[PDB]
């Protein structure tokens, strides 16, 4: 080897330099794994044409069945609130969210309309060009007051309040475990990011507990990416689809034992639960600084529309700048603002509305357990429970078409309720068909306890 | 497809030397900003910002710093030409709250006095219907006091109310299609209708200059995604024959269906779309047509009705027409208009309609009377009048402002004039020098623009006098000759 | 597919040192002929060859001289073991016409003596029915004294006789299929029957070793060819579901049909399909099959119904089942079997039923005659005899040959046995030896074959007694013992 390396030195310097590029040619060779085949052919004009030709697209849209059930929308002659008009019939409202029946206040409307002759109906403009009107900045003020909390932002919609928030966090390679029941606008703003999405099993902290142990241990794999990947849990005060309340400390044990973000959804808990009715942290007793966001909407309380988030300014911040339904669409109309900041003050002045409707709602959950052929689904202190087929048929038509036989005719009896509805290929998890019913402080007691009789009797003469 | 009338635009290029200066510009910025941030991490300089709470030192960290960079060293500097609150009606002149910031805005006082009267540029009531005086304030004040304010419920449950049913059936009368249907928000119409038409296995023809909302739905639908030059006839039929022949990317079959988005005027840029020969390659290809028409609904056609009015074409020939009545009508609220099928599937599998909040009656009153002022039901001759002062004023003050020596992009008939600045300190100095003369404008900046053209958008009104447009174009050669914004080659 | 009995076949591989001289000889004889081709060029040696008429001098030349290189260097040496005259019917004793030649094989004079009972191992009869005495001679010339020789006409046209009507009844009863339809040429039979089923847009799938006539048919039709291995049902699987997947090759559209042309028995190689594999697959995938059963029409089977009765399947299975007469039945022709309306459209739409001269009478009665006595309709104990002894004869000589040291191709069913030489020059030695001895062979050598192996083929009959085989043995024996050729590792 010694006497080899001798006489290499002994070369000159581009002999070797040729050798050298003569071995890398050779490990080129070697290692050209492709085996290419040396031919190349391209379609003709007349070829390309009778491509063309052939092609026929699907229609825009499937052909339609007609016994659809949702092709016939209620229509109601006047304001939904209670003594309302459905399909032309005099009936008691029991399907609307308008639990403080905040609606048709007069000091609502006069708010409403004084805003309305001092500025208008549109706002013509994004919040960035020239849309920020006081009221917008007042009605934030408002709510972060009343919230107790740090900063709050306001969205023109309910659907792209949370459909938004959340992907402006959450980004591609974060995980996010997210209660298997939520509603709709939870899931798109889940889709909308591109994150790891992982469902655990309603009102489960066994399920929860599991997922987050296998997350650790995948994390112990690989620590330099678990140092860059963030972990949210999403999850809902009061369940519109189950109406069951959520187990709070556990959940905040678990964020601090295992190092995860928690976004709350208050829209149906956030005028009716807790004393000032300030949502289910009161409820629980829970500190606001440990949720990191909640997000409510302005509709089923407030009786306007909108929606809102509110946190600590170093989270709410950055949804002025990367929220897509903030900064690509119009503000609030302001007389929608001052509604809702009327509405806020009356709920400020007197808070034992809350006391009310929670004792209104005890009553009729009480009172509507005992139905033969129906289960009351949902807790006690909700304002808006389910009603549900206890035996139910092989498929789904029949179970809906029995529960709108029992909803005509309670609404032939001056009792208007209305059916969940849904969007069966789109749904995560699809609950079952049930009848909706809904609180609301306007009802009096024996109101209440007709609407039961009268759901009673239908029920067990239609089931039978 | 072929024009009834001259079709004409102009896109003037850089001047090279504008372009390297504002690299130099764009160069300096980014080096002192990486000097910000080194001098912030050591904490050399207090940081005046808000931080994560103590609890949660050990979390990982929410943001990731970088991606901050231009909010921090670029935004921040002149953010004062943005978010500017208004105490007034968005009319042809605005009240302004009046704002300081002693930290380089980085937060901002409110002093006690109002800007009043400035000329507004900047909102987008095109027809002038922004008013808190006249008839359609009465209507909406009736119906106010008799529904109420806001819906508590969804279409498909009880939150379904007769002046829904009026309203969609005006607007159909209005577009001339079979029937339409109405929402509560125009980014909404397009975020939860584009998923429903699309979905897995189909092919969705996006322009390049389309608005957040249209990507966002062709996004939150499974379809592939494709993108052509703006208003480039050629790159679309190119695409579409690519399309058609090579089949679907990795196992090759026919596409299940093909749309097409485009808008009718598009914002930023200017630019009219060119309808006829869309039309014609839609139908030599059979491919779907989505026709997004917020900025044309009532500012183009000789009676208001849009770009398909406009290029006197057949609306039945557009397989889909979205709107917004924000812009011309003054009110919040959108809508989708086509063939009968369309809008009964729609009324059935459509996200709004099942799962939100359904639009307001006031809100609903207001547009209804607006509409039935334009197309002239009351008989007043108001609705045709705001047409031709708006038609006046954007030929007016594009050719006034083209005379002067400026670079202006767009078509000769769109009432959106894009000014262009071409440097980012220019930016802050316009909206501040014009703001100091009482004109409120908009201006846009790189990460939103190309980089070297940054723009300032004058939006005109059919309430804009003959003085005010005098007055502004006054104020703006006199800005003009101040920052040397007269780029233009052609005629100065 | 599944196997009722075990399937016993071996391909031994060629030793390296026999490869090794292989080699060695063939480039000693291709410079030995780069050499005489250049004193041939020069005219230094005089050239015993035909050439062009002077007149045509100037016109271009009619072959290329590179093509007719290994036939003046290589096939001219050995010439004289192919094209052996014969002077007897082909039974199991041939007699031989005598050549001599004095120029090395270049022309050949005949001499006046002639071989007498050279044993026969190159002739095709299986069952023995090349007979110039018996039942089947006495119906020819029945036929022939009645009909005479040859049909002047088309079938299509007034030359279909009822001979032919009966021929093709009785073959479709023999087979089991449904109809079955008789043509003039085993060739023509594939070369005109190919190309009307298939054309072009259709994909073929052909075995590696397929006679000329089944390519060639394939090469007419303007149908897509690709090869599989020879016996390979990966290979078959693999090129069916890449053909299914990808489609065509420059449009990718879905094929029209896929066809598989399989073999019964193949001569040269010496082995038997795997027909249950072949059925499977094409079950699942969704092929046709197009079986040629020349070589096992009557070899094959307990009856001598062919590889379907071999492997005991469904005759139903196979979509066209084409054979030849030739080779078992003693008479010359050809048929295609299948379904009825298989039969329909090939009567309509054949280049053979159209243009060709059909059958000849004397022909088509021997072909019945001895169908009849093979499927016993006559009652006579003949006709399974001849398979019995057919089945023994060879399963009697590939024993004693394989236990002799030699080296044997195909299964142990096959009555064609493929000894193996391995060099170019035992080719002719092994002729000339085993001509010395009266034995006649076949022996086939590089450009039909594979390089390295080139080899000499024995085909058994039924009408070889035991004293035949013995003594054939006992000279093969002699002959690899002066050759060398027990190159055999496993037993010798
Ligand atoms: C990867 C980082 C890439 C840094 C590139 C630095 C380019 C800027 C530079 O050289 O000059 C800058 C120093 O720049 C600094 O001193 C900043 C050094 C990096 C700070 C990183 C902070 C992380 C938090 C200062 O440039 P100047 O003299 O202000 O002009
Ligand atoms: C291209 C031609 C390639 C020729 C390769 C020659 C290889 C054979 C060789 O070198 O030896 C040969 C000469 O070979 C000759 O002398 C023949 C020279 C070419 C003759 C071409 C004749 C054209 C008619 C003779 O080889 P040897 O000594 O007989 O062994």
């Amino acid at each position: 080897l010694v006497e080899m390396v001798q006489a290499l030195y002994e070369a000159p310097a581009y002999h070797l330099i040729l050798e050298g590029i003569l071995i890398l040619w050779i490990i080129r060779l070697l290692f050209s794994k492709t085996y290419k085949l040396q031919e190349r052919s391209d379609l003709t004009v007349k070829e390309k044409e009778e491509l063309i030709e052939e092609w026929q697209p699907e229609p825009l849209v499937p052909p339609v069945p007609k016994d659809h059930p949702a092709l016939n929308y209620n229509i109601v002659s006047g304001p939904p609130s209670h003594k309302t008009v459905v399909n032309g019939k005099e009936c008691i409202n029991f399907a609307s969210f308008n639990f403080l029946g905040l609606l048709d206040n007069p000091r609502v409307k006069a708010a409403a309309l004084a805003s309305l002759k001092k500025y208008g109906v549109g706002t013509c403009g994004p919040r960035g060009f020239y849309g920020t009107f006081d009221v917008h900045l007042d009605l934030e003020d408002r709510l972060a007051k009343f919230m107790k909390t740090e900063e709050a932002i306001i969205y023109s919609y309910g659907f792209a309040t949370i459909a938004s928030a959340i992907p402006a966090y959450s980004k591609r390679g974060d995980i996010v475990f997210v209660d298997r029941a939520a509603c709709f606008a939870i899931q798109k703003g889940l889709q909308a990011s591109r994150s790891d999405i992982k469902l655990f099993k309603h009102n489960d902290m066994a399920d929860l507990e599991r997922l987050l142990k296998e997350q650790e241990i995948e994390d112990q794999k690989n620590p330099r990416k678990a140092r860059v990947t963030r972990r949210f849990i999403v999850v809902e005060g009061l369940y519109m689809n189950t109406g069951t309340i959520c187990p709070l400390p556990e959940l905040v044990k678990l964020k601090y034992k295992y190092k995860a973000r928690i976004f709350l959804e208050e829209s149906l808990s956030f005028g009716v639960l807790g004393e000032h009715g300030r949502g289910v942290t009161e409820h629980y007793g829970i500190n606001i600084d440990d949720i990191d966001l909640i997000s409510a909407n302005m509709e089923n309380a407030l009786a306007s529309i909108g929606g809102f988030c509110c946190g600590r300014s170093f989270v709410i911040d950055h949804q002025r700048l990367s929220g897509q339904g903030y900064c690509f669409s119009a503000s609030l109309p302001p007389l929608l603002a001052a509604a809702a900041i009327e509405a806020l003050n009356i709920m400020e002045e007197n808070p034992g509305i809350f006391a009310v409707l929670k004792e209104k709602c005890g009553q009729i959950h009480k009172a509507l357990q005992g139905i033969s052929g129906l289960k009351v689904v949902g807790e006690s202190l909700s304002p808006a429970f389910h009603l549900q087929l206890e035996e139910s048929t092989g498929s789904r038509e029949q179970d809906v078409r029995l529960l709108q036989e029992i909803v005509d005719q309670c609404m032939n009896r001056s009792i208007a309720l209305t059916q969940a509805r849904y969007l069966e290929k789109e749904e995560k998890c699809l609950p079952p068909p049930s009848i909706r019913v809904v609180v609301t402080v306007e009802q009096t007691e024996e109101e209440l306890e007709r609407a039961a009789s009268t759901i009673k009797e239908v029920a067990q003469a239609v089931l039978l | 497809g072929l024009y009834k009338r001259p079709f004409n635009e102009a896109f003037e290029e850089t001047p090279m030397l504008v372009a390297v200066l504002t690299y130099v510009g764009y160069g300096v910025l980014t080096l002192f900003g990486y000097l910000r941030d080194f001098l912030r991490y050591w904490r050399i300089e207090k940081c005046h910002h808000a931080t994560e709470r103590e609890e949660q030192k050990d979390f990982v960290s929410l943001y990731q710093d970088f991606e901050n960079f231009y909010t921090r060293n670029l935004y921040m500097r002149i953010r004062d030409n943005w978010n500017r609150p208004i105490c007034s009606v968005p009319g042809a002149r605005v009240d302004i709250m009046e704002r300081q910031s002693h930290d380089y805005n980085w937060s901002f006082k409110y002093t006690g006095n109002i800007i009043k009267g400035v000329i507004n540029m900047g909102s987008y009531n095109y027809l002038g219907f922004a008013r808190n005086t006249g008839s359609c304030q009465e209507a909406a004040a009736k119906v106010l006091e008799e529904y109420g304010a806001g819906v508590c419920s969804t279409r498909q449950e009880i939150g379904n109310l007769d002046k829904h049913e009026e309203l969609e059936e005006l607007v159909a009368r209005f577009l001339g299609v079979e029937a339409a249907m109405a929402y509560g928000m125009g980014f909404a119409t397009n975020s939860m209708n584009i998923p429903a038409l699309v979905g897995k296995g189909c092919l969705i023809l996006s322009d390049e200059l389309n608005h957040a909302s249209l990507v966002l739905g062709a996004r939150l639908s499974g379809a592939t995604i494709r993108i052509f030059k703006h208003n480039n006839m050629q790159s679309l039929e190119k695409l579409l024959k690519d399309a058609i022949v090579y089949g679907q990317p990795r196992t090759r079959r026919p596409w299940k269906k093909i749309l097409i988005l485009v808008e009718g005027i598009y914002s930023m840029e200017g630019s009219i779309v060119r309808l006829p020969e869309v039309i014609a390659l839609k139908k030599k290809y059979k491919a779907y047509l989505y026709l997004d028409e917020a900025h044309s609904i009532g500012a183009l056609g000789p009676t208001g009705r849009g770009v398909v009015e406009y290029f006197g074409l057949d609306p039945e020939d557009v397989d889909v027409m979205m709107g917004t009545f924000t812009k011309s009508f003054g009110a919040s609220g959108g809508y989708i208009g086509g063939k009968k099928e369309l809008i009964d599937y729609l009324r059935t599998h459509s996200h709004s309609a099942v799962y939100a909040t359904s639009l307001s009656p006031p809100v609903v009153e207001q547009i209804i009377t607006s509409m039935k002022c334009i197309m002239g039901q009351d008989g007043t001759s108001l609705g045709k009048e705001c047409v031709q002062q708006l038609a006046e004023n954007t030929r007016y003050f594009r050719r006034r402002l083209k005379e002067m020596g400026f670079i202006i992009y767009g078509n000769e008939d769109s009432p959106v004039v894009p000014l262009m600045l071409y440097m980012p300190a220019k930016i802050g100095a316009f909206g501040r020098e014009m703001l100091k003369r009482n004109i409120g404008v908009v201006v846009v900046g790189f990460p939103a623009t190309p980089i070297i053209e940054s723009r300032a958008r004058f939006c005109l009104s059919a309430a804009h006098t003959k003085e005010i447009l005098d007055t502004a174009l006054k104020e703006i050669d006199e800005v003009g000759d101040l920052l040397q914004l007269k780029y233009s080659r052609h005629r100065l």
